[PDB]
């Protein structure tokens, strides 16, 4: 059992801006992207 | 990011036990080698070279390995407790937990040394400077 | 309860007062629009843009007053502890002090900290308009987004409310803020001495003692 | 050697007859309810959920007794080492110096120490009855995810017997803070203190000295 | 309101996910907590539930009883120890006590006498309570109503079940105030508005950490 | 009587209607008294039955061991200690513990070594009071035979259950005279007969109510 209280799931990436999007030679396959 | 979360703490624990601050931990081995209050029969000669040939063939055999991600993260030997030798996802977080404290620790380190050309204090003698004023002001 | 055609109205028990274009589905709508401000709908967009800014740095406003004569007074030695005086903590030579602790910020000169100061809201006030990283589709009034990261703007019912608790928080905040230029310009000292004062003499401390401080 | 009827019980050998609703299924089931508290199989799955945060709650209490004192004696400049003394520190002029470092933490308010951690503990335990970011749909004890990076639970064969180590340690360990309260409201001093002065001379500086502690009159 | 599933909670949203069966909102004041599980026998839950509402009773009348020398005494009547802890110790004085501040009152002198007076007469009402007599004989042991309900404030069942809840909201908040009222007088000495004295002057360091070192012992 | 729906209960004419209905009378001491609701489980009542059954045949030694030891003091033999409640502190006096005042007796010296056949022995019996062992091994675990019978009186099961009931009732003075022992001990701090003599010389001022005020706060 679950309830989405207290945070919000975002449904992204977690970029180093809340809201940009990602360089095309950056892929998500290495741990520190 | 590995040579500074090793070098990170050792610029506490090394100043925890004898003061010696790491800015200033050359001219007073210069003089004697020691290491928690106990005395070692090496001159800074005999040192360097101990250094240069024990060191190098590391990172000889660090340059053997032609798999450019097995460069990165070898296991084999160097994972004992075989601990990301498995379970990808579970590897996963181990990586991202290395990384995250490899990119604190050279942030850190760069910390150290700019604050120690300023001050000329070292990692926690600078650090008591700053609580001195904060606490009394 | 805020909401809707049978909320109660700015005159309370009264029902005939309000001009007759607004409904009641926007946060504290009493209808009191007796001068008629807004009878244009498109005009009365823009003020409740402009309220709700009117209403936030209000309220961020009245808490940046209260405590450095709460602190001050209750053994924080601050640079000086009244807000209306509180500007001429710069002009001195050691400069503005946080908390009165001068190996802080220790700012100094003026030609570098409003140099700074009108570029950092140069762009996100003008990221308020549009664009900014942090959202660029989004809402101009409740964006969400990295702004509420508690989640409690998402019960939408829950969600009107507390927008009706925050310009309700807000409009007495915006009231209130507007009676601290009143009694500083007339008395001269900070609101709590002004508390002091009156629970020292409640009937004689009042408006009527500063009403002649104006005599032509 | 630890499920099913062919599991040691609280009197061992000599156990004859467990209550009947303790099968051998759960970890500490040493069959010991003489009382018959939990005869209710719904009233039992709470005591359970109930026994173990207490048990998780004791095992880090003992680092925070034995620790401070512990470092005391082997040169660290402690405020307070004995651990009933310990919240006395924030009330002298030095402050809570972390390890009895000046430039570390350094608590001057009290009600500004409780003022954060109720708003921490109060999200926190809230995040252990449901949702959370770290486990939304998960156990209520044993979740995994990222409580367990390392992943010493991964099969569910050995699964269960660190369940029963960590519940064998955890009795242990608060079987010792019935002790811990006692020790200290009869002596005064720390628990290793009693330590230390039992080993010098143990037949005098047993409990039967202090046996006449609270006569009345 | 307060009833069924969307009824208040007892840590907001957070315990809305892990209720018990048991508790579902039928009753007054079901929060939904019994992180105990102690409940879950109903019949035993029926006890409880009277227990609850008895303390609460009980817990009211006591509650009121315990302020009304104190603030009384300082509002200009004379009182002879008006601190509840040690107003029932009056009795020792050899001129007795006053009720409020006259030996022509009721005056009691002799303690071994009025409990002879007190037995006997919770004696009849506790099995009153219990079993019926005088003021009714077979209604609710916990609501029972028009021997004791004359004025009609439980008539409207609407408005009944919001006062059921209103009844134990205010006894709630009774039983755990002289929760207070016992350790307050225990670890300070004096009366919680005397408590009240010292925490509006200096709130800062008249509080309960002021006392936080005074049960260590040596 | 003592048995069957007819029995007479915890308050008599005012208790025919609270009592619920699983207490019949079947079991010593049922007097319709289940209030709280403890026990509403039967299986859960079944552990209680033992908890006031041992508690009861604890007391019932507790209560004359109090009380041999001090009212013979009286008849002209000295006792080392006339006091129950620092009766254990004379082992470590220059004789040590004295079982009487002869030295050529008991003449205990080393408390370690009287605790250590102590909890050694005791473990076995009341483990053997769980499985068995000399004393039988499927016998009931409250009322086991003969074997601790050894004067025939375990028969007659009318009769027999007869002295069941006159063992509970003289188990349940004996535990409400040992809750007593311990309050005035630590109020007066005399032996209950030493209490008892001072009530038989001044009866008005040895009431309760000599000490009321011994525990005040300040
Ligand atoms: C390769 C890593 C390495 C680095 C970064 C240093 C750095 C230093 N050594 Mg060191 N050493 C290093 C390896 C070795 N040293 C020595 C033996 C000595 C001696 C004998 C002395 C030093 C001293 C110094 C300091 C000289 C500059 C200064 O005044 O600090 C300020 C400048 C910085 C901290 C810049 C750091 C750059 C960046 C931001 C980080 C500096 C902290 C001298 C000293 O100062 O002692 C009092 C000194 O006398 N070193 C040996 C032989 C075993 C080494 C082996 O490789
Ligand atoms: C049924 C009676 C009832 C009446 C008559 C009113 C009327 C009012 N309500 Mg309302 N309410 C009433 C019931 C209720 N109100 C409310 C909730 C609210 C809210 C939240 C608010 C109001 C406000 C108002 C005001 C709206 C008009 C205004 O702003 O006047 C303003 C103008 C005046 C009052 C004239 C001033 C008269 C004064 C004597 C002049 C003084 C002269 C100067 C001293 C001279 C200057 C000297 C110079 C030269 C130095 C007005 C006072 C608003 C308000 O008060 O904002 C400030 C407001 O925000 N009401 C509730 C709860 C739902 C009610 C319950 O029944
Ligand atoms: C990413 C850079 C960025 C920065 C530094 C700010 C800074 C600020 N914005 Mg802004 N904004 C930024 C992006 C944006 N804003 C806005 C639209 C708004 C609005 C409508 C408001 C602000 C407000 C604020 C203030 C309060 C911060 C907050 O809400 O905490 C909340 C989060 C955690 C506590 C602060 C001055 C508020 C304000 O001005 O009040 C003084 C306000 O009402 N911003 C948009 C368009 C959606 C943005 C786009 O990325
Ligand atoms: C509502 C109309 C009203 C107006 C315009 C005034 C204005 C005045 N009062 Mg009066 N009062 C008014 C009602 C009341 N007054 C008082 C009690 C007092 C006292 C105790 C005192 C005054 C004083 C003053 C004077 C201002 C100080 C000065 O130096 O004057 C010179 C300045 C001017 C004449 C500038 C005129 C004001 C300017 C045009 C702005 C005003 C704009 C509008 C009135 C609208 C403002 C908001 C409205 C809705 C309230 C001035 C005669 C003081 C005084 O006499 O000192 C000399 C003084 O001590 N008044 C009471 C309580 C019974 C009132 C009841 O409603
Ligand atoms: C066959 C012999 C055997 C006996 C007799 C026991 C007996 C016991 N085991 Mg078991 N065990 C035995 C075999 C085994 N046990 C275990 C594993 C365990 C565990 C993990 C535990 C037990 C526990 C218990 C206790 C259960 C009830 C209790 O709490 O008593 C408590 C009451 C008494 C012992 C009597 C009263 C205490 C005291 C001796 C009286 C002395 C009087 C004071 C000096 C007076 C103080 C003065 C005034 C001020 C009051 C009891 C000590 C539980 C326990 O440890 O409880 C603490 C428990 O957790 N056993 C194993 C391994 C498989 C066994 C192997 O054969
Ligand atoms: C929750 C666990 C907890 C416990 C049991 C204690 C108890 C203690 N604190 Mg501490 N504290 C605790 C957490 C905290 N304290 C403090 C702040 C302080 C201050 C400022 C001081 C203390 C002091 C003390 C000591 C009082 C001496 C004493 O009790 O006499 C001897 C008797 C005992 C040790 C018996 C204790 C057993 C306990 C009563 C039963 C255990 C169950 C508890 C009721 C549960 C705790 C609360 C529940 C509801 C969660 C004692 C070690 C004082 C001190 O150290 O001076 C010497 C002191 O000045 N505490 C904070 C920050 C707000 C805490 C965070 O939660
Ligand atoms: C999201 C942030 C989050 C954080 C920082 C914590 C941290 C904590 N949890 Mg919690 N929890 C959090 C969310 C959740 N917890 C839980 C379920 C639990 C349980 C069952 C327990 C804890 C316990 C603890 C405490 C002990 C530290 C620990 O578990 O070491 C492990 C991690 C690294 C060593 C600590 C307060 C334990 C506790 O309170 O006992 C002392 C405990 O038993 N948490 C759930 C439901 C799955 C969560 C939802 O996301
Ligand atoms: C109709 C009259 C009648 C009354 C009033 C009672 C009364 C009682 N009978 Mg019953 N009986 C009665 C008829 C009969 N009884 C019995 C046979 C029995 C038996 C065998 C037993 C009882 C028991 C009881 C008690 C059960 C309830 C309880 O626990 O009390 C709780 C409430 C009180 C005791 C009153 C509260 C005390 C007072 C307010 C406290 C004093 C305050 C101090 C000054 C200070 C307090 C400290 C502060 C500072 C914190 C109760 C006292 C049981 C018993 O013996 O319990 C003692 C029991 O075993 N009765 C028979 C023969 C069939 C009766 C014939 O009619
Ligand atoms: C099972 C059974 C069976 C049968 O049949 C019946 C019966 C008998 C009833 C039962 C039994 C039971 C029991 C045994 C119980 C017990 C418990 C306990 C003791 C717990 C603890 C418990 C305990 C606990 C929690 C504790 C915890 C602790 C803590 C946190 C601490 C903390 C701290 C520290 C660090 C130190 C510092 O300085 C401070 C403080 C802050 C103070
Ligand atoms: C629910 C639950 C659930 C889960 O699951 C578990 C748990 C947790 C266990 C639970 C909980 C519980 C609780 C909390 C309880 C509490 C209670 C109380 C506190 C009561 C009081 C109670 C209280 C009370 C009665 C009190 C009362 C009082 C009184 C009458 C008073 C009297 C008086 C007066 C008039 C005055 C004068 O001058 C004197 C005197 C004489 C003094």
């Amino acid at each position: 059992r679950s309830g989405g209280v207290g945070y919000r799931k975002y449904q992204g990436d977690a970029l180093w801006l809340p809201n940009t999007t990602r360089p095309e030679w950056l892929d998500g396959s290495l741990p520190g992207d | 990011g590995r040579w500074a979360m090793l070098a990170c703490l050792g610029a506490l624990v090394a100043e925890a036990t004898t003061g010696v601050s790491w800015v200033e931990a050359g001219k007073v081995e210069l003089d004697g080698a020691s290491y928690a209050g106990l005395s070692l029969p090496f001159s800074i000669t005999q040192l360097i070279w101990i250094e240069v040939i024990l060191v190098g063939g590391a990172e000889f055999y660090r340059n053997s390995e032609t798999n450019p991600e097995k460069r990165c993260y070898p296991g084999g030997v160097f994972d004992p407790l075989k601990l990301a030798s498995e379970d990808e996802e579970r590897a996963f977080r181990l990586k991202t937990a290395e990384i995250k404290h490899a990119r604190l620790a050279m942030v850190s380190f760069f910390g150290y040394g700019v604050q120690a050309l300023s001050t000329g204090e070292g990692a926690l003698g600078s650090l008591a400077k700053f609580a001195d004023g904060l606490n009394n002001g | 309860f805020w909401y809707g055609p049978e909320r109660p109205l700015f005159l309370g028990a009264f029902t005939g007062e309000p001009p007759s274009y607004l409904t009641g589905e926007f946060p504290g709508d009493y209808g009191w629009d007796t001068a008629g401000l807004s009878a244009d709908p498109e005009t009365f967009k823009r003020y409740r843009e402009l309220e709700l800014i009117h209403a936030r740095w209000a309220m961020l406003g009245a808490l940046g007053c209260i405590f450095p004569e709460l602190l001050g007074s209750y053994g924080v030695p601050f640079g000086e502890a009244v807000w209306f005086k509180a500007g001429a903590q710069i002009f001195q030579e050691g400069g503005l002090d946080y908390l009165g602790n001068p190996n802080l910020v220790h700012a100094q000169s003026i030609l570098a900290i409003l140099g700074t100061q009108v570029l950092l809201m140069g762009a996100i006030e003008g990221y308020r308009v549009n664009g900014g990283p942090l959202g660029e589709g989004l809402d101009k009034l409740y964006p969400g987004g990295s702004f509420d990261p508690l989640g409690l703007a998402d019960d939408p019912d829950t969600f009107a409310e507390l927008k009706v608790k925050e310009i309700k928080n807000g409009r007495l905040a915006m009231f209130s803020m507007f009676g601290f230029f009143v009694q500083a310009i007339v008395t001269g000292k900070g609101p709590l001495q002004n508390l002091s004062d009156h629970l020292a003499n409640p009937g004689t401390n009042n408006a009527f003692a500063y009403a002649t401080k104006f005599t032509p």
